[PDB]
């Protein structure tokens, strides 16, 4: 229970509504690239070696 | 226009200057986030690896 | 100064069909799938206008133009799947919307009630002529199906066939026709949907219990905008699922055939949300007798308000009558599976009686359980 | 069949007024019934006291309903204390617009 | 003015000895006031007004006063 992080949050970024969309715009730019990343990285576990990307290897430049 | 002169509205202006700052700095990220801008996302410390 | 969505012209409708109206509080999620009608609307549109911007409306043209569409085109497919998806998922809402009126007894509002049956016959006529724009094996016959069954009418039916034809078969000039009536009428369709809300807001929603709630009304939009956000996401769910996981369960194969007008598929069959109109009238040995059927069917719905003679607007409180609708419910699952089945002894005779349990039980079973259950109650 | 069904017959009254569970949330029989032109005219003519209660247990009950809750058994309505205010009045007013409907048609 | 009478006085004094433990003069008090500005009423203000869980009482035919949640919503803008 961060009952001080939270609080630290609202009295710098929640009061005013203008700080608190700027908050959501760098939040969802660093959101969709951790979450595509980690998505990405997923799906290419669970389908390994059959994705092109896993076996373009053997013919570019060869 | 001269009604909109005077003491006051200069006052009014400056407290209003903070939030006009801030509502524009929100528009202009916004649009380079929406438009993927390649040009100042590319000096951005891990956005910038989106970009291969 | 008084806020001024109060004295604007454009902001006083709005505050009065949004922000402010008077709602019951006790509305259930039924009550949630009227506002899902109009979203699903909504996005039929503009999915359906991206496609307008790639298909050509030609004999030979048409199967090409949706290929490249599915294959060349960015994000082509998903648009169409979306497209197709939603239109199931509006007949979903829709029956769902017309159910929630029968049991509540929300058809005691006969000028809303009536302007919901026009809405119904215009969205099956926009669904309709949308199956054929494929111009897949199957749009073709049935169209063909569909359209033959105006020849039983006394003395007209064969000049208001081929007049709708444009021709002495089923053609381009079909197709090209059908694309224009596919587009307009869905604007129509949104025009007639104001009216529903007009006549609607001029008496106020009904709430599950039946009784009015002028006592415990409630402000719409904080309560009802976020709980209306709730289904809108819910409904996103289903669709999204249905189309990036098994985009073609509720679609029927051989669609994805040319269309070959000297070739008879062995099984002719509607789409899913039709089916149970299409049994009722391949029981009736007489052609003009079954389309007689599938109409009186239908406008029975206009009929209901009358026939109720129960004291209580909401089957809540009537346990018979939910029995019978429940039952009802049922026999529209049979009408709906015997229609996906070929023609044979046992089909056609589980659809015979199914019809006429469902035209009797409207009819004459729900009004004679009403008077005993109210004789039981002593009025 | 007096005295040897007419019990029989409260019986099954008994059963489906129990299998109406608005009694579950207070409310009393004639609470419930459709409100037309002639219930409104009827209601109208309720004294203040009558009329007063019978809006509570409408609020109390559509405010249960919202929760998805019922009333304590011990709290339930029973079949054999309610009392049919609104029946005089009701009966009233469907007397005299029959009396005009008939006026009306010679 | 609200000091002018004997029996006002008398009730000042009682009541500021037994809430503040003194008597603030009306020196004290000018000075006080004296300190306010625009700024400073801002800062305070918005220490206590803005985004405030609020409490309220109605008596009478209040069926147009608005829910607590439109009423909460009131106390901040989405302007600022
Ligand atoms: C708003 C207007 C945006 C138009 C430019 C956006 C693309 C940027 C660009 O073309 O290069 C110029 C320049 C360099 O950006 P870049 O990221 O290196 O180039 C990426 C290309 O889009 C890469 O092009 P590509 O050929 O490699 O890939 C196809 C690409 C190319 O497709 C498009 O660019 C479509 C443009 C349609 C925009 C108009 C839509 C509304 C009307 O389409 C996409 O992948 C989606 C990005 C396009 C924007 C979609 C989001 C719009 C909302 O971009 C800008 O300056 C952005 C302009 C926004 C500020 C306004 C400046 C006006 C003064
Ligand atoms: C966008 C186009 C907006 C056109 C507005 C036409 C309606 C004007 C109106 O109702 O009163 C304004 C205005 C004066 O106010 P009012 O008559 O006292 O009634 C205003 C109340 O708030 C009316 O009381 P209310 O607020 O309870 O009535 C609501 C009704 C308002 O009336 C309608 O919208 C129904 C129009 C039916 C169109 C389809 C007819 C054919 C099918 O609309 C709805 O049912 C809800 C629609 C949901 C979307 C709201 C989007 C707002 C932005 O009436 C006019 O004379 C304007 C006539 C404009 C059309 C002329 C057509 C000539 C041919
Ligand atoms: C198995 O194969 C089959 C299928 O699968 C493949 C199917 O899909 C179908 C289904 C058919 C599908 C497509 C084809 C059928 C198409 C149609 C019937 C309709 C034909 C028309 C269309 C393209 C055009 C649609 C028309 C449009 C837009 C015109 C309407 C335009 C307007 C603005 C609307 C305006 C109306 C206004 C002002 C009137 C206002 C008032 C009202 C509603 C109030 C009601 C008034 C009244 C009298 C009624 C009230 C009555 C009262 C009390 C009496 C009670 C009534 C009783 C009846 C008892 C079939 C048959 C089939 O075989
Ligand atoms: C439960 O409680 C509730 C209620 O009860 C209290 C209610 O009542 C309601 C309200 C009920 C509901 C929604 C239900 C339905 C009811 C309604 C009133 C609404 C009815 C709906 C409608 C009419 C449909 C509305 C619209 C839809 C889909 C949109 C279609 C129309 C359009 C404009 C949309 C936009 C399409 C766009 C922009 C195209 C996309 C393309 C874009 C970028 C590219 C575009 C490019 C151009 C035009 C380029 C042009 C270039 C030109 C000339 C060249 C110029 C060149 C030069 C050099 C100058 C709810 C929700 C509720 O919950
Ligand atoms: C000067 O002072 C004044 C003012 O200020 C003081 C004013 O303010 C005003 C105020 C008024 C105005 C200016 C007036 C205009 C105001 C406006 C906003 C302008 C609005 C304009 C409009 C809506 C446009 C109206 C026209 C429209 C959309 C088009 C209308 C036509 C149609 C949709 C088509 C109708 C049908 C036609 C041609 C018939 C052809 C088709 C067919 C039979 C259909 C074929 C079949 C099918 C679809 C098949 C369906 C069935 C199928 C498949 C199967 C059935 C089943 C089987 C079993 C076969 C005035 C007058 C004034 O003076
Ligand atoms: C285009 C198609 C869109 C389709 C959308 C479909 C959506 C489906 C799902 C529906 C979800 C519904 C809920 C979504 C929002 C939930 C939260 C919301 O209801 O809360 C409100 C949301 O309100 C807003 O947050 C208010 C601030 C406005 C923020 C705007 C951010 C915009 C970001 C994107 C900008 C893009 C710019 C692009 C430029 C090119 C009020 O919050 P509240 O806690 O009571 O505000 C208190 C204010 N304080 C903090 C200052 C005290
Ligand atoms: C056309 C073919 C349609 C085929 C679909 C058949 C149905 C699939 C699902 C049917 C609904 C299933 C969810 C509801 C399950 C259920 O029984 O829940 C119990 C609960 C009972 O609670 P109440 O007595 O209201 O009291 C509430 C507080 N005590 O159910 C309800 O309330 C149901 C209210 C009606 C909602 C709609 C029910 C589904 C209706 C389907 C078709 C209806 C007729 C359509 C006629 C037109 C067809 C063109
Ligand atoms: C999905 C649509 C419903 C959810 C988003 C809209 C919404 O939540 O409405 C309320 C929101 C905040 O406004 P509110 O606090 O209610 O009152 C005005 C400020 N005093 O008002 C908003 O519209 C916030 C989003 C736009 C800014
Ligand atoms: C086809 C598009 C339709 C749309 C967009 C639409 C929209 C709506 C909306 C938004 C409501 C109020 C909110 C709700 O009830 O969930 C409503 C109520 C109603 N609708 Fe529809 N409707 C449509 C079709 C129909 C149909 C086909 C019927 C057939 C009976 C119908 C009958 C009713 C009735 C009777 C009500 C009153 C509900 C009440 O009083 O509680 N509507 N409609
Ligand atoms: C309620 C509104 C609508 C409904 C219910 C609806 C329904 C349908 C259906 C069921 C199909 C068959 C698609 C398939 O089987 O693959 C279809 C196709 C199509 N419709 Fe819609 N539609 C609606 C609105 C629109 C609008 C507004 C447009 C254009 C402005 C449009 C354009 C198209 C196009 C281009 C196709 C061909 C897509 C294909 O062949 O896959 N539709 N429509």
């Amino acid at each position: 229970a961060a009952a001080t992080l939270t609080s630290k949050l609202y009295s710098l970024l929640f009061r005013r509504t203008s700080t608190f969309a700027l908050t959501i715009i760098v939040g969802v730019m660093f959101f969709e690239r951790a979450f595509d990343q980690g998505a990405d990285a997923i799906y290419d576990h669970i389908n390994e070696g059959k994705l092109w990307k896993h076996i373009k290897h053997k013919y570019e430049n060869k | 226009v001269t009604r909109f002169l005077g003491p006051r509205y200069r006052e009014l202006v400056k407290n209003w200057v903070p939030t006009a700052y801030t509502w524009g700095a929100v528009g202009a990220v916004g649009l380079v986030w929406a438009t993927d801008w390649r040009l100042i996302l590319d000096w951005v410390p891990y956005i910038n690896g989106k970009f291969k | 100064m008084t806020p001024m969505r109060k004295t604007n012209p454009l902001m006083k409708l709005i505050n009065h069909s949004f922000i402010d109206l008077p709602t019951p509080s006790n509305i259930s999620a039924w009550w949630n799938f009227g506002s899902l009608l109009g979203a699903c609307l909504i996005l039929q549109i503009t999915t359906g206008l991206f496609l307008a911007m790639h298909y050509s409306p030609d004999a030979s043209t048409a199967f090409s133009s949706i290929a490249h569409i599915t294959r060349d085109v960015n994000y082509g497919w998903i648009i169409r799947y979306l497209h197709a998806n939603g239109a199931s998922m509006f007949f979903i809402c829709l029956f769902l919307h017309i159910g929630r009126g029968l049991y509540y007894g929300s058809f005691l509002y006969s000028e809303t009630w009536n302007i919901g049956i026009i809405l119904l016959l215009a969205t099956m006529a926009t669904a309709f002529m949308g199956y054929v724009l494929p111009w897949g094996q199957m749009s073709f016959w049935g169209a063909t199906v569909i359209t033959n069954l105006l020849s039983a009418i006394p003395y007209i039916g064969t000049d208001l066939v081929q007049w709708i034809w444009g021709g002495y078969s089923v053609d381009s000039p079909t197709l090209t026709r059908f694309f224009t009536f596919h587009f307009i009428l869905p604007f129509i369709i949104a025009a007639l949907a104001t009216l529903h809300l007009l006549f609607l807001h001029e008496t106020g929603s009904n709430n599950p219990l039946g009784i009015t709630s002028h006592s415990d009304k409630i402000t719409f939009h904080p309560y009802y905008t976020i709980k209306d956000a709730l289904g809108l996401l819910l409904f996103l769910l289903s669709l999204m699922t249905l189309t990036l996981f098994s985009p073609d369960l509720l679609g029927d194969p051989d669609n994805y055939t040319l269309a070959n007008p000297l070739n008879t598929p062995p099984h002719i069959k509607p789409e899913w949300y039709f089916l149970f109109a299409y049994t009722i009238l391949r029981s009736v040995p007489n052609k003009l007798g079954g389309v007689l059927a599938l109409l009186l069917s239908i406008l029975i719905l206009a009929m209901i308000p009358i026939l109720h003679m129960s004291k209580q607007q909401s089957m809540m409180f009537r346990p018979l009558s939910q029995s019978l609708y429940w039952l009802l419910a049922a026999d529209l699952l049979i009408l709906t599976w015997i229609g996906g089945q070929p023609v044979s002894y046992p089909f056609t005779i589980i659809g015979q009686v199914a019809s006429v349990l469902y035209f009797t039980t409207i009819l004459i079973l729900m009004p004679t359980i009403s008077l005993i259950e109210n004789k039981m109650l002593k009025w | 069949a007096v005295s040897a069904s007419g019990k029989w017959l409260d019986g099954i009254r008994k059963w489906y007024y129990n299998a109406a569970g608005f009694n579950k949330l207070g409310l009393m029989r004639d609470d419930t019934i459709y409100e037309d032109e002639d219930v409104k005219e009827a209601i109208r003519r309720l004294p203040e006291n009558l009329y007063n209660d019978r809006m509570f247990r409408i609020k109390r009950a559509l405010d249960l309903n919202l929760k998805h809750q019922i009333l304590p058994k011990e709290q339930w309505t029973k079949y054999e204390e309610e009392n049919f205010y609104l029946e005089p009045y009701l009966k009233e007013v469907i007397r005299e617009r029959k009396e005009r409907e008939e006026w009306a048609k010679k | 003015s609200h000091l002018d009478g004997t029996t006002p006085v008398c009730e000042d004094i009682g009541r500021s000895l037994l809430t503040y433990g003194r008597r603030i003069p009306l020196a004290e008090w000018e000075s006080r006031i004296a300190e306010v500005d625009a700024s400073v009423v801002r800062e305070i203000c918005s220490k206590y007004i803005y985004d405030q869980c609020p409490a309220v009482a109605g008596y009478g035919p209040i069926e147009q006063l608005p829910d607590y949640n439109r009423i909460r919503s009131g106390m901040f803008w989405l302007r600022f």
